[PDB]
């Protein structure tokens, strides 16, 4: 219903990151660094993940 | 206006008390029509007076695009507001003489 | 904000392609009379304006105002002083009514189109942002491309207690921030003035 | 001495403890204090009456500044010296000035009568009043009058006469003298609005409060339009006329305001879309379509209405729309003939029946519906609009191609540069620019393009007005490279000559090249070399090089940015309000097209009883709409609004006069 | 139809006796309430509790609506109080005390504490009584922690979590709060400040309130220095350490504080420590300022060699100035320039030699400043830390400046003591031209240094600084280009690559004559649509030597969409928004030039560093300082909190609750004197 001012709420932003994020809810709470290297060396290994899922 | 019921002016002024003590009176208010209406009534109305017809319909939804109205009566207020911002807009859309009106209580 | 801002530069250059369109329509009509042929070679020549497609694509190219076409191929090849100055004229009008009156027009109006998104920015970037996490939310197709009853009752219930508190504490909040908000004017001076009066009155009555 | 000395060099009056204690009784609101000094007063004492502040606060204008009425009662019951108090009630705003009206230096002009400072507070009962009483305003002169004994007072007070005439015109143009004394108040808005209008065009000093006067004008005009409530009501005005003449009266009054209401705008596309229901409604792929067959099945309509004008078909182009679709697909249709056109080897021409003899009589009609155009007008209307003189000057230049190639036929690589067959291709290939120019001028009825077109359109005076100071530096800049560069003009050996070569050379030999290269200059179309000599003088080379440098710094870094900021801030100025003038332009398009002359496109156009009726149908219904609109500013002037300083001492007064009154009593 | 309105949230109406009641609370009739409160006492349909569907209570009512002794009659009668204390803090009433003495759908957050909402008030008076009755915070814990109790919280109730530890910051971050129960405010506020900053980029979510708190707490600094009024309490300020020196104006510039540098008194203060020993340096004519500059700029090495022989001469003390010393430091950078620029001009040698030998014209000068740049950049690498170098780019440039330079040094001796012939015949990477290029790079990176020399000059300072801030602009937009400009070579190379061609010409690329091959390969097609957007690529490049006229067509066509994006398109949003951010940042230039000026300004107000660029190669006490930095710092918020309450009774504010205050008072009294008379 194209409402934008529903979905820029805090509160219900807040709830769509602890959904996006999933079990490392600490992705965010990890330095720019982290969050780099970490993007990176999923980025590598996908079709190991995607074939092992 | 002539067009105006006491119901309708008392969700312009978005008061929640008139409101809680004139609904408990058994009120209700006309339905409008839809977006691209034109049965033997509504090409009927625009004939008769148009200026007329495009103020009660404006009367009419900005009665219902009051919170307290949403709030009070109807099972999903949240529901309610989506439907009656998405109506608005379409209507701000064929309404081209009340642009910011509509957009405005959408 | 780039992704909005392009319906301006849809008008914009609505309005360039009528422009455009006319002056081409004189170029072609003024030189239709009079190896590498056309204007993509290293001798542009006349042949740029014969055709009609060609003088588009000749006028295209003038826009950006940095030696894109060279002004000698509004020279005749017959040496007809009249007709080539009048073809340079109009060339030189097409580039004063665009580059120096279009573009900057078409500046300002950008100027101001992204003063007024940059205030509704962060939460059009949000809702963005939120449309593709749903979008990804899904357990529809997980895999990437190359491998690719009472219980309604209880929630309508649930749903109901949890709405009815909302309700309750907004219809609060609403009328806090209204009594917070709003400013006193002269007709709340005139009740006060009525209650004045009316104390005033009924003292001279009793007494 | 490292102190400063103050005293008051204008010491002005002074006043006895007893009269300060007056004074501040009657500040207090005191009834039985203020009584008593007055009863001493009676008999001989210090406390004298008329006591002047030299703050110029009399205690009569205390007490009118104080609004209690039983003190104001008191202070005319015992005569006190009555000056201008009278013009402080009026200022107050209170309802009080009426007990006046029963009964050293001014603050006010001399000018100032109690209306002209009624009608400057816009309040509608104490005007009310003032008329009731009997008052006759000032006479005003005209905005271009030639008056002996006025241009003798001008002699005398310039200062004097100026601040009159704009007292009056500041009375006039209140709203609610207007409102309360005008037969037509529409009419006297319009009037007023154009007198002043043209004052500000005469009198450029003064000239923003002429113009926050029209405004006001307009703005109420616009409030009195929306007042109405009912489409019976608009037709009663708008079709007014001592056919849409009070919208004729507004169009040509230039009321962007009142032409762009929404009810006005209401009214117009119930009349543009004569039985034509739902087409906004209806799909865009659908309506274009529609568009697109009515356009493409033009030569039907319009053969209809010509010889049977009461068919269906022939009443088909009755409708606006109908017709503006007929003439826009004609005009594409002279278009595709000139791109045909465009699309032999003889000294004179013979006229090519294939394609270019059919744009012959066209071009005929064009000039007939230009010619119909000055008829209905005059030449103030026709040079008013700038698109009447692009239309003017497209049919001299095709009146002169036909010209020229009647002179060809009458009398390539061998004839002379001005045989008249060059000249007339050279001509109809300009008028084929400006006619398919003409195009441009259609987007007022589309809503996506039309605000883009009329903002260009009163955005290209500042562009003119930014290119006369571009000229002056062209012409400065010409003027020194033709001074340096004109002894070194080659004439031997160029197999071409000017800057329109392979190889450029003699830029700046003459002043005609030197502006073109110049202006050339500026998309980066000159090359560098064009400033190098065949001699061997590198001074004089180095200082052409250094003039092309410092021009090209001046057009490209400074003045073409200057353009950009002037541009930046005249398109916010007028895209603030924009729309409205939009609308204007869009209802000047659709009542030129509501006409019954001109019905035809180009192609094939080659009682007392009844008034006194009319009359009082517009009285009746506009004392509706003067009750509607003075309810409505009295309940907006009721609300948002700021109490002060003043409303604070009125309403502490009250409370201390209370306390007083309650301590008399008890 | 008609839509049918049936309330469907049920609320009782209550007792008519109740209605009375209520009216009687509002209205202020004191007898009325005190009858219905005996009456009350039988048990009948009126009750002491009854709460009214809009959410007030007679005790909140009364609690709105002030009257002290209307809420001591009902707190005498045994009226619940669930939130009526709250109520009474919100309302900013200093009545509260009733409340704290004598005797869910709560319209606040269950986190919600007195203490938290009267630091959200900002309420001095009554902060003040909750701390003196006795009352704490809840200890926020780390910005960053992996502590069991917050991912459980987290996990639990993320929402209540979050909620909870803004209303505690919001709490902590309060003026009032701070002012009363914070040892040392100015570190307080500066931390929080700094904290909050964290908070906010780290919780994306609640950014703008962590914002606002950061920039209520700079807000807070700059007011309570603004309260002083004697030059001994700024220096006693700006002097304190935690354990001349300016430690906590260096600590203020280290938790970037803007508009705490950038007020008018440490203005004062740094601009009369900046001119030591100077009789009206600033009131001098413009003339004599710029010839006296350039006096101190020409005896720059006397004043050096002054120093390094005595310390104690007054030349050598005349480099201690901080002006002087800036003003000797530019010198020698602009020594060092003209120097590299005689480099360009004076060389006349033949310029063939194999391995170049070091000249003693501009070499072995170039060389020990090149050493005592680089000894510089250690020393600051040392001295502040990593951070502090990486956080400004001007110290970056100059690291990458001084890496050039010994990468030019390294290859101009390897070219000494290996490979020591026409110029012509050198191999395209031999080390003495690659030793010229890295020379020449570190000198356009050299040259590029007066810009952060441009600081301190009051006409243009702002004007630098403002095309600072806008630079991270221009690098957020050219991602886009880069996107755009990989998109479009990519295309065309995959269009044109099939059609290489050498023929032996003379010269192949972009860079020659004739333009040919221009894309070619991916590096030749991205060098040649990066030229296009400055037209430099004439428009010969989109056709073949072969006869494909569709494939030249349409490569054609993408050259010019190109064009049109990145020259109609992306560089006027690139203006428009340039515009935007410019008309932002034109009223933040002014503290933001101040703060870069006493950043450069104190950068030589240490004692380290004096030497220019050539030759760079208790208790009591304490107890002393804290009890004077404690008086004035008492003597400060005493001032600030009476200058607070003073603009709280002067800012042009009235509400419709005062209103109603006035016509409820005017009636009781109404209503008493009737009861009376
Ligand atoms: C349209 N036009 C043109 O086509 N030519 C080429 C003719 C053959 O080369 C011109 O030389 C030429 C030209 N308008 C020209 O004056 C301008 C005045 C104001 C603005 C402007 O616009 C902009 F500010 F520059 F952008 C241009 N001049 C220069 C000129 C030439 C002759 C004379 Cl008498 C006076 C002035
Ligand atoms: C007007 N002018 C010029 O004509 N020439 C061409 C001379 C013959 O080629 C130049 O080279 C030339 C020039 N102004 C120049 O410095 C500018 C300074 C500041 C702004 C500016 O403006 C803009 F920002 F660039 F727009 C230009 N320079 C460069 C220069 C050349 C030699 C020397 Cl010693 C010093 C500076
Ligand atoms: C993308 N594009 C292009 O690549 N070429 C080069 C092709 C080989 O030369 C063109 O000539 C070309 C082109 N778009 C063109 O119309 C525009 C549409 C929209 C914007 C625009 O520009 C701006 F944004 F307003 F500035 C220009 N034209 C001109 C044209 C040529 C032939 C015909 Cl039938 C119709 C139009
Ligand atoms: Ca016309
Ligand atoms: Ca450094
Ligand atoms: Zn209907
Ligand atoms: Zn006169
Ligand atoms: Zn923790």
């Amino acid at each position: 219903y194209n409402q934008k001012e529903f979905v820029s709420q805090s509160n219900c932003q807040q709830f769509l990151n602890t959904v996006w994020f999933g079990q490392m809810s600490g992705y965010r709470r990890k330095p720019t660094c982290k969050k780099i290297m970490t993007v990176l060396t999923v980025g590598i290994f996908w079709p190991v993940l995607s074939l092992c899922y | 206006t002539m067009d105006v019921a006491p119901v309708i002016l008392a969700a312009h002024r978005n008061n929640y008390e008139i409101l809680t003590m004139l609904l408990k009176q058994d009120v209700s208010l006309p339905k409008p029509h839809a977006v691209g209406c034109e049965c033997t009534l509504c090409s009927a109305k625009n004939k008769k007076d148009s200026l007329r017809h495009s103020r009660f319909r404006l009367d009419i939804y900005r009665c219902l695009a009051s919170p307290a109205l949403i709030m009070l009566t109807e099972e999903d207020p949240i529901l309610r507001a989506f439907e009656l911002s998405a109506d608005l807009k379409e209507l701000s859309l064929v309404e081209v003489e009340f642009r910011n009106d509509y957009e405005e209580l959408a | 904000s780039m992704g909005q801002m392009l319906q301006d530069f849809g008008k914009f250059l609505g309005m360039f392609l009528l422009v455009l369109f006319s002056f081409t329509i004189g170029l072609t009509q003024l030189y239709d009379k009079g190896d590498c042929v056309g204007i993509f070679c290293e001798q542009q020549s006349n042949d740029t304006f014969h055709s009609f497609i060609g003088t588009c694509f000749a006028l295209f190219w003038y826009i950006f105002s940095l030696a894109h076409v060279a002004i000698f191929v509004t020279r005749f090849s017959y040496g007809e002083e009249l007709q080539s100055f009048v073809g340079a004229v109009i060339v030189g009008t097409y580039n004063v009514v665009v580059v120096i009156v279009l573009t900057k027009l078409l500046v300002a109006m950008l100027h101001k189109s992204f003063q007024l998104i940059a205030n509704h920015e962060d939460k059009e970037w949000k809702f963005a942002r939120a449309k593709l996490w749903l979008s990804y939310f899904d357990d529809k197709c997980t895999l990437p491309p190359p491998f690719n009853r009472n219980l309604k009752q209880k929630r309508d219930e649930n749903y109901q207690k949890v709405m009815c508190c909302l309700v309750h504490r907004y219809l609060t909040s609403m009328r806090q921030k209204m009594q917070s908000t709003d400013q006193a004017t002269v007709e709340n001076l005139n009740e006060l003035r009525q209650d004045l009066s009316k104390f005033r009155n009924e003292i001279r009555d009793l007494l | 001495r490292d102190r400063i000395p103050l005293r008051i060099v204008r010491a002005e009056s002074e006043l006895s403890p007893s009269e300060k204690a007056y004074l501040n009784a009657v500040e207090k609101g005191d009834y039985a204090s203020v009584k008593k000094s007055l009863e001493e007063a009676e008999i001989y004492f210090k406390i004298n009456i008329n006591c002047i502040d030299p703050l110029g606060r009399t205690a009569l204008l205390i007490a009118i500044e104080n609004e209690n009425l039983e003190l104001i009662e008191l202070l005319l019951s015992f005569n006190v010296y009555v000056g201008d108090a009278l013009l402080h009630a009026i200022r107050k705003e209170v309802v009080g000035a009426v007990e006046l009206l029963l009964n050293q230096f001014s603050e006010f002009t001399p000018d100032i009568t109690p209306i002209i400072l009624a009608a400057h507070t816009n309040n509608y009962e104490i005007i009310k009043l003032l008329v009731q009483k009997g008052v006759s305003v000032p006479r005003p002169h005209e905005v271009r009058c030639n008056c002996v004994e006025c241009v003798s007072s001008s002699d005398v007070d310039s200062l004097r006469h100026s601040r009159s005439r704009l007292n009056i015109y500041k009375a006039l143009a209140s709203p609610s003298l207007i409102a309360l004394s005008s037969e037509d108040p529409f009419l006297t808005a319009f009037q007023l609005s154009w007198e002043l209008q043209e004052l500000s065009k005469v009198e450029n000093e003064f000239k923003s409060e002429y113009e926050e006067l029209s405004r006001q004008c307009k703005q109420f005009a616009k409030d009195l339009l929306d007042q109405t409530r009912s489409s019976r009501e608009l037709e009663i005005i708008l079709n007014y006329r001592d056919d849409l003449a009070r919208l004729k009266l507004a169009i040509k009054y230039r009321q962007k305001e009142f032409v762009a209401q929404p009810n006005c705008q209401q009214l117009l596309a119930s009349r543009w879309y004569d039985e034509f229901p739902g087409w906004r409604r209806r799909h865009w792929a659908v309506k274009m379509v529609t568009c697109f067959i009515i356009g493409l099945l033009f030569p039907v309509f319009s053969v209809c209405y010509l010889i049977a004008p009461k068919s269906p078909l022939g009443l088909f182009i009755r409708k606006p729309f109908i017709k503006f679709i007929c003439h826009t697909a004609s005009y594409l249709t002279f278009l595709f003939l000139l791109l045909l056109a465009s699309q032999d080897l003889n000294r004179q021409g013979p006229p090519p029946t294939i394609v270019e003899w059919m744009i012959l009589p066209w071009v005929l009609g064009f000039i007939w519906g230009e010619i119909k155009q000055m008829w209905d007008g005059g030449l103030q209307d026709y040079i008013h609009d700038w698109w009447n003189l692009m239309d003017f000057v497209m049919n001299s230049l095709y009146l002169a191609t036909i010209s020229l190639k009647i002179v060809a036929f009458v009398k390539r690589e061998s004839w002379d540069m001005w045989h008249p067959t060059l000249v007339a291709e050279a001509l109809f290939a300009i008028a084929n620019i400006f006619s398919s120019l003409r195009l441009i001028s259609l987007f007022t009825a589309n809503s996506h393009l039309g605000p883009l077109q009329i903002s260009l359109g009163r955005m290209l005076l500042d562009i003119l007005k930014f290119l006369f100071i571009y000229c002056l530096v062209l012409l400065a800049f010409a003027n020194g490279l033709n001074q340096l560069y004109f002894y070194y003009e080659e004439t031997k050996g160029l197999t071409c000559k000017g800057i329109r070569c392979e190889k450029q050379n003699n830029a700046f030999s003459t002043l005609f090249e030197t502006l073109q290269s110049l202006f050339w200059s500026i998309f980066g179309l000159i090359n560098l070399y064009v400033t190098n000599v065949k001699a061997q003088h590198e001074f004089t080379e180095f200082v052409g090089a250094t003039m092309f440098g410092t021009y090209n710094v001046i057009s490209l870094v400074v003045l073409l940015n200057m353009l950009i900021a002037m541009m930046n801030n005249s398109y916010q100025l007028i895209a603030d309000h924009a729309d409205i003038e939009w609308k204007f332009a869009r209802t000047k398009l659709w009542m030129s097209y509501f006409e019954e002359g001109g019905t035809l496109p180009t192609p094939f156009n080659v009682r007392a009883a009844d008034n006194l009726r009319r009359h009082h149908q517009y009285q009746e219904v506009m004392r509706n709409l003067v009750k509607r609109y003075v309810a409505a500013m009295i309940r907006d002037a009721k609300t948002e609004e700021g109490l002060t300083e003043e409303n604070f001492k009125e309403l502490k007064q009250d409370i201390s006069s209370f306390r007083f009154e309650v301590l008399g009593l008890l």
